[PDB]
């Protein structure tokens, strides 16, 4: 179902660009825009993508447009692994990122809820306090003494568990070791703190900050001291000092009721909201 | 007899006593009140549920009581709320589908069903503060006032945690329990073929919302040797920025106390409990005693609040009180009678006393296609001699504003108004926090003792009473914002009676370029005459004898609706015909020279005329009514002869 | 429930004269003073006049729960009697074969009352000499470290008045699976929340259950502490006055304005503590004093 | 100083109890057996063990082949696992035996052992 259903959403897609670009005559341009848009990128090879969501607004009557803009979380791989089949019909290593742009609907920060996470909501504010340049590891190369120490694996996610159960090294699950600093494929990102605009702060309420990570290629693109508007999806990352808030406290005490016997490893969770982008302009 | 155990009450006979009251009310509270339309609440009520498909009822206390069946269900709810509530839940859902048996094509009747319902009540008693709550009372629900502090972020809470695995990723789910979330061993194949090892992914799960907010309450009868003290509480999904910091807001809600951890390490819980509040419903609307908030300022929120059903913050006007207010509006004596009756302690000032009702219709507020921004404050000071009960005055203006800030003097300090940066406790952060202008952005701020500031105070004053703006630069914040009040501030002269022969810009120690940058300056002295003076101790003992308030008609609520609906459905215009005679006026203002008389008379003028036309439901100008603004400024001025 | 000392040495008068002999309970109880507290209580719930008044509606919240702990005993008391007389092989006997095989709620959780003790005046000590050693204005100076476990009378100044928060006692665990109550008595400053069940029938089984806390079971008390400064007036005449820690449970608790002149009285009882680490030198006991009863001049 | 803090509790609320057929629920089904069995004009070991406390035996005799004539499922489980099985039987023994204690002691004139089961058959000479 959701196997096919999200597979029906990467096919599709992949029926759209395909299909024409622009409605438009001799008079502007004429076709195969985004088909022109990798062959573009295939002059200048810089490996991403500027896509509207204005054309997608125009094909499926929103009935896929109201399928992409609710769980984006939920459509990571199958957006950039059918392109990158589409890549291969047409052009030859490659790695992607993938930018929208013409949001027709933009918030602030009060405007944000826990509903909100998945979807897309575009919000603008006020640039404050940059940061480096640093790197990002996401491809581990880590696996034990046992023969096979050269596992390309998982942690991509927003997780440091290098070592997968299954391997068929003479190593076992629990067998895990460091990952090889040598043999991967990085991505660099800065960490900006945006404030909120001073001409939407109602009465008696301080303008208010929230972190914002830019990866890859929107790096020093940001600007202190600037109006942008941002790509609409959103991440949410755990926090820590949020103990003794108070509050009915979350637990993950896992279950005992399942194996027969003849101690307590368990945690909790306390989260904070973040903010992730890809695409910023700077409008304003 | 069927029973829960914690309780003593059962479904049944609660339910059914509840039906009962849901079709039986013929204005049973007003027969306490003994009377001084008679179809019962809740029908009507259900139907401005219904045909708007709007939710969430809400009631007071006092409907259990006067009716007297359910007596005994109204110690019920506050014994037990967490129950009771729930219960009622079902059966007002039951009553839905009671009405819809009547019409039989209504509103698509299985997802109109589907709807989550719930009850808020309110109006809980006010029997003592917080400091007498013994230890027994853990769950009841208690009524209580106070400010508002400032605002946490949104905290997010799991309701459904998110589970996968390894092999083929089979995707099942489970939900927050009453404490925890648990976790099975093997996944992939059903519980068989002991598959791989579970994942989680914490951004496909399902959430919550939750906000911290600190108060500060006014326990009226304090008890002895008692110091103010702060509390906090725990909004939820609805009343999300259901609140701003503040307000003065009675709040219903339900006493808890949890343990904490200590040290961020172990799972040692200290004990004696911390004990917060857990509210239920929100007094954010406006009292139809004091003063209604202005709409140019909640506009964003009226823009906003439109997507959720939510409270309606605003004084609701009925309507047979309506030509009420246009029968108040035809009285001819509606400019002497209505300065009469404010202050009822105080026989005097009635030019005075208009500046403060006509502080009330303040202005327009005309901001431009590109800026502009002409706020309707007006700002007075008033000086003069003791025993003229000045403080008087002014605490009863304290008690109408809706974020009045009562201020004094040498208490204060430059950082005293604005960016009270410090350190947080549970959290243990470093928190910025308003300001005290911040706290009187809307409404009036008051000053006592002006002439004992420093330079540094009252230079803050210079950027509001021009701009109206706070510049924050420092390392906290750097951007600007702005903070709108009516101030008003008072002081005493260098002698204690000023004396004549003497000039009257001398024996104030201001500057006289800023003592001339108020809008009107009132001076009160003493008078040694007779007359009013055998009116003095008769008025005066009578109000301290035979001990009970008591030929005027004083409406004590009816002016408090009048300025209410006078504040958004008036815009006063300024045209043509004023001009002649404005104009006109200001050069021979101007032509006194050799106090002098600047441009910003030249602006009081224009925002105390519309601010006349304003009152008596004026939204053009009129030549006449400039005259006796006029006379308001030669008030002050016929008291300058010496 | 207050208990004064000279009814007691008024009927210690009483005892001797009339009849052979009294055992001497005054300096009995002087002595140690912290066993007769629940000692001297057990004997109270022996004779009662329970049925005196029909509940009220409105009565406390308290009490509906205290009344079910007083039937829910008798209706499982009087299960078990109705099996052991249907499977026969006078009935004290039989009486007493209930009394074991049963678990119950203690008599200890269900009270609803408290009790202080209150020390005796010098005035009928002045009649009769006997240990009037208790009621003597002594000062925090006075206090050698050897009046420990004593019944004192002390004075001075309250200074630093905390809050009153409820200290909980008792914690209630719901099985959920087996359908007992677990039942935890914290003495220490901190604790910690025990494991997945206890019970016996949870227990020789398999699938043991998971329990979790409840509020409304639990007994709380009333708690709050100050400090008591020296009186200033027998002070040495180069020292510098010194404080004390007292704390107060129950009943006498918002009663205590700062600042004031009272007579405090009380038994003498350690805190397990001791200062920095390496200044320990291996059995250092900081003291207290638990407030019995408050006498305030002015 | 304080001294040892205590744990003690006891079941009310009867839920959350499938009859799954197991650790406490087998224990409750001997009870069943050892009073609440009677042949034609007479119980035995209800009678048997009436002696064997005034004879201090302290053990039992079993006829396993008379057990499958009362129950059924027993025999078979304990055929399976009997080393699981059997010193929960011990149990059922001596709960049924400290009420005879008592009921011998105190209507007509402490320690307490664990008892011990016999059994003994003439099906199978393997």
């Amino acid at each position: 179902v959701d196997d096919v259903t999200g597979e029906k959403v990467r096919e599709a897609f992949e029926q759209f660009l395909e299909d024409f670009s622009v409605q438009s005559t001799d008079t502007g341009e004429v076709e195969k825009v985004y088909r022109a848009q990798i062959e573009f990128m295939k002059i200048y090879d810089l490996n991403t993508i500027y896509i509207d969501y204005q054309h997608l607004s125009m094909r499926e009557n929103g009935a896929l447009a109201m399928a992409i803009s609710e769980q984006y979380y939920r459509f990571l791989p199958f957006l950039q692994k059918g392109l990158r089949r589409v890549v291969r019909k047409y052009a030859p290593e490659r790695v992607f990122q993938i930018s929208f742009f013409n949001l027709p609907t933009v918030h602030r920060i009060r405007d944000i809820r826990s509903e909100k996470i998945g979807s897309l909501l575009s919000i603008s504010g006020t640039v404050t306090r940059t940061s480096e340049v640093r790197p990002e590891l996401y491809k581990a190369s880590f696996t034990c003494d046992m023969c096979r120490a050269i596992v390309d694996n998982v942690e991509q996610s927003f997780k440091y568990t290098e070592p997968t159960f299954c391997p068929n090294p003479s190593c076992e699950n629990r067998a895990f070791w460091t990952l090889n600093v040598t043999r991967s494929r990085f991505l660099d990102w800065q960490k900006v703190r945006i404030q909120e605009n001073a001409n939407e702060i109602p009465t008696g309420s301080m303008p208010r900050t929230l972190d914002v990570i830019l990866r890859g290629d929107s790096v020093e693109r940001a600007k202190p001291g600037d109006r942008c508007k941002f790509t609409g999806v959103e991440i949410v990352v755990p926090d820590v000092t949020q103990l003794g808030l108070p509050g009915v406290k979350p637990s993950s005490t896992l279950d005992t009721r399942g194996i027969s016997k003849t101690s307590l490893g368990v945690r909790d969770l306390t989260y904070k909201i973040s903010f992730l982008a890809c695409h910023v302009i700077s409008i304003g | 007899l069927r029973i829960i155990w914690g309780t003593n009450v059962s479904i049944q006979e609660c339910t059914t006593n509840f039906r009962n009251f849901l079709m039986s009310f013929k204005y049973k509270f007003r027969k306490i009140l003994d009377e001084r339309d008679e179809e019962l609440y809740y029908i009507k009520q259900l139907n401005e549920m219904r045909e708007l498909g709007t939710s969430n009822l809400n009631l007071d206390a006092r409907n259990l009581l006067a009716y007297k069946q359910t007596e005994d269900l109204y110690h019920q709810l506050l014994n037990y709320p967490q129950e009771v509530i729930s219960i009622m839940d079902q059966t007002i859902k039951d009553c839905m589908v009671s009405l819809i048996v009547d019409n039989n094509l209504d509103y698509d009747l299985d997802e109109i069903e589907t709807k989550f319902y719930k009850v808020r009540p309110y109006n809980v008693g006010s029997c003592k503060g917080m400091r007498e709550l013994n230890p027994n009372d853990i769950d009841k629900l208690i009524n209580l006032k106070g400010l508002v502090l400032r605002s946490t972020p949104v905290i997010p809470d799991m309701k459904v945690a998110f589970f996968k695995c390894n092999v083929c990723d089979h995707t099942m789910a489970v939900e927050i329990d009453r404490g925890v979330i648990q976790e099975p061993a093997r996944c992939e194949r059903i519980d068989c073929n002991e598959p791989n090892s579970m994942s989680l992914i914490h951004n496909r799960c399902s959430f919550a919302d939750k906000q911290v907010i600190k108060l500060q309450e006014t326990p009226d009868f304090v008890p002895d040797g008692q110091t103010p003290h702060s509390i906090s509480l725990c909004v939820y999904d609805e009343l999300v920025d259901s609140c701003r910091a503040g307000d003065r807001i009675e709040v219903t809600g339900t006493f808890r106390s949890i343990p904490i951890r200590a040290n961020s390490r172990q799972r040692v819980l200290k004990s004696l409990y911390k004990t917060y509040v857990d509210v239920v419903h929100v007094k954010k609307v406006s009292d139809k005693r004091l003063d209604v908030d202005t709409s140019t300022i909640e506009q964003e929120l009226m823009q906003n609040k439109v997507d959720h059903n939510e409270v309606e913050e605003v004084r609701q006007i009925t309507d047979q009180d309506l030509a009420k207010i246009r029968e108040v509006a035809a009285r001819e004596d509606l400019y002497s009678l209505l300065a009469r009756s404010i202050a009822p302690s105080i026989y005097e000032l009635e030019d005075v006393k208009k500046g403060i009702l006509l502080q009330l219709f303040g202005g327009t507020n005309k901001t431009f296609t590109k800026g502009g921004r002409y706020r309707g404050d007006i700002n007075i000071l008033l000086c003069g001699d003791p025993s003229t009960s000045k403080s008087q005055i002014l605490q009863y203006v304290h008690k109408i504003t809706p974020r009045g800030v009562y201020t004094s003097g040498k208490g204060s300090s430059a950082v005293g108004l604005t960016a009270y940066i410090t350190r947080d406790v549970d959290t243990k952060q470093l928190v910025l926090e308003s300001g005290a202008l911040v706290l009187s952005d809307g409404g009036v701020c008051c000053i006592d003792e002006f002439d004992k500031m420093s330079d540094s105070t009252r230079s803050v004053l210079h950027e509001v009473m021009e701009q109206q703006t706070i510049s924050i630069a420092k390392a906290g914040i750097i951007t600007t914002l702005n903070a709108r009040s009516s101030i008003l501030a008072s002081a005493n002269p260098i002698g204690s009676r000023y004396n004549p022969n003497l000039p009257v810009t001398e024996n104030i120690d201001l500057p006289p370029p800023l003592l001339s940058r108020f809008d009107l300056v009132y001076l009160v002295l003493d008078k040694v005459d007779e007359k009013n003076d055998r009116e003095l101790a008769k008025h005066l003992t009578n109000l301290y004898l035979e001990d009970k308030p008591e030929d005027d008609v004083l409406p004590v609520e009816f002016l408090t609706m009048y300025i209410s609906y006078a504040k958004e459905h008036i815009h006063p215009i300024i045209t043509e015909a004023a001009k002649t005679e404005l104009v006109r006026a200001y050069v021979g203002m101007r032509k006194m020279g050799d106090i002098t008389a600047t441009t910003r008379q030249l602006e009081s003028m224009i925002r105390l005329a519309e601010a006349h036309a304003k009152m008596k439901l004026k939204n053009v100008v009129e030549l006449e009514d400039v005259q006796e603004a006029v006379r308001l400024i030669r008030s002050a001025i016929k008291d300058y002869a010496t | 429930v207050i208990i004064d000392l000279d009814d007691i040495l008024q009927y210690q008068n009483e005892k001797f004269l009339q009849g052979t002999q009294a055992d001497d309970l005054v300096s009995a109880i002087q002595q140690n003073a912290n066993h007769f507290t629940e000692l001297f209580c057990r004997a109270i719930d022996n004779n009662m006049p329970l049925p005196t008044k029909e509940i009220d509606y409105k009565d406390d919240v308290l009490d509906v729960i205290l009344n079910q702990r007083r039937l829910r005993n008798e209706r499982m008391l009087s299960d078990r009697t109705n099996e052991i007389r249907s499977e026969n092989l006078m009935n004290d006997a039989l009486r007493e074969v209930v009394e074991d095989e049963t678990e119950l709620f203690p008599p200890n959780l269900t009270r609803r009352y408290f009790l202080y003790f209150k020390p005796l005046s010098q005035n009928c000590a002045r009649r009769y000499r006997k240990k009037a050693i208790s009621s003597k204005p002594l000062s925090v100076r006075q206090i050698k470290g050897d009046f420990l476990g004593q019944l004192i009378t002390v004075r001075g100044i309250i200074t630093r008045v905390s809050d009153v928060k409820p200290a909980v006692e008792v914690i209630a665990y719901t099985c959920d699976q087996c359908g007992y109550e677990v039942f935890q008595e914290v003495n220490s400053r901190t604790f910690t929340p025990l494991s997945e069940c206890t019970s016996e029938e949870c227990s020789q089984n398999q699938t043991k259950g998971q329990l979790f806390m409840s509020t409304r079971a639990s007994k709380f008390s009333a708690f709050q502490e100050c400090k008591i400064q020296e009186l200033s007036q027998q002070v040495p005449v180069g020292h510098i006055p010194r404080s004390l820690n007292i704390h107060v449970n129950g009943t006498l608790v918002r009663s205590l304005s700062p600042g004031d002149i009272v007579d405090v009285t009380g038994i003498f009882l350690p805190a397990p503590y001791t200062g920095f680490k390496a200044l320990k030198a291996g059995l250092l006991t900081e003291t207290y004093l638990e407030a019995q009863f408050v006498r305030q001049h002015k | 100083s304080f001294d040892r803090p205590e744990i003690y509790s006891a079941p009310v609320l009867q839920g959350e109890s499938p009859n799954d057929d197991d650790n406490t629920e087998i224990i409750k089904s001997f009870k069943n057996f050892i009073l609440e069995f009677r042949l034609d004009s007479q119980f035995i070991y209800r009678d048997q063990l009436r002696n064997n406390i005034l004879v201090k035996n302290y053990s039992l005799t079993v006829n396993m082949e008379h057990l499958i004539g009362y129950n059924e499922d027993i025999y078979k489980k304990l055929s399976d696992e009997p080393s699981d099985i059997i010193p929960l039987f011990e149990t059922a023994i001596t709960q049924v035996a400290k009420r005879i204690s008592i009921l011998s002691r105190a209507q007509s004139a402490n320690s307490l052992p664990t008892f011990q089961l016999i059994l003994n058959s003439n099906a199978n000479q393997i």
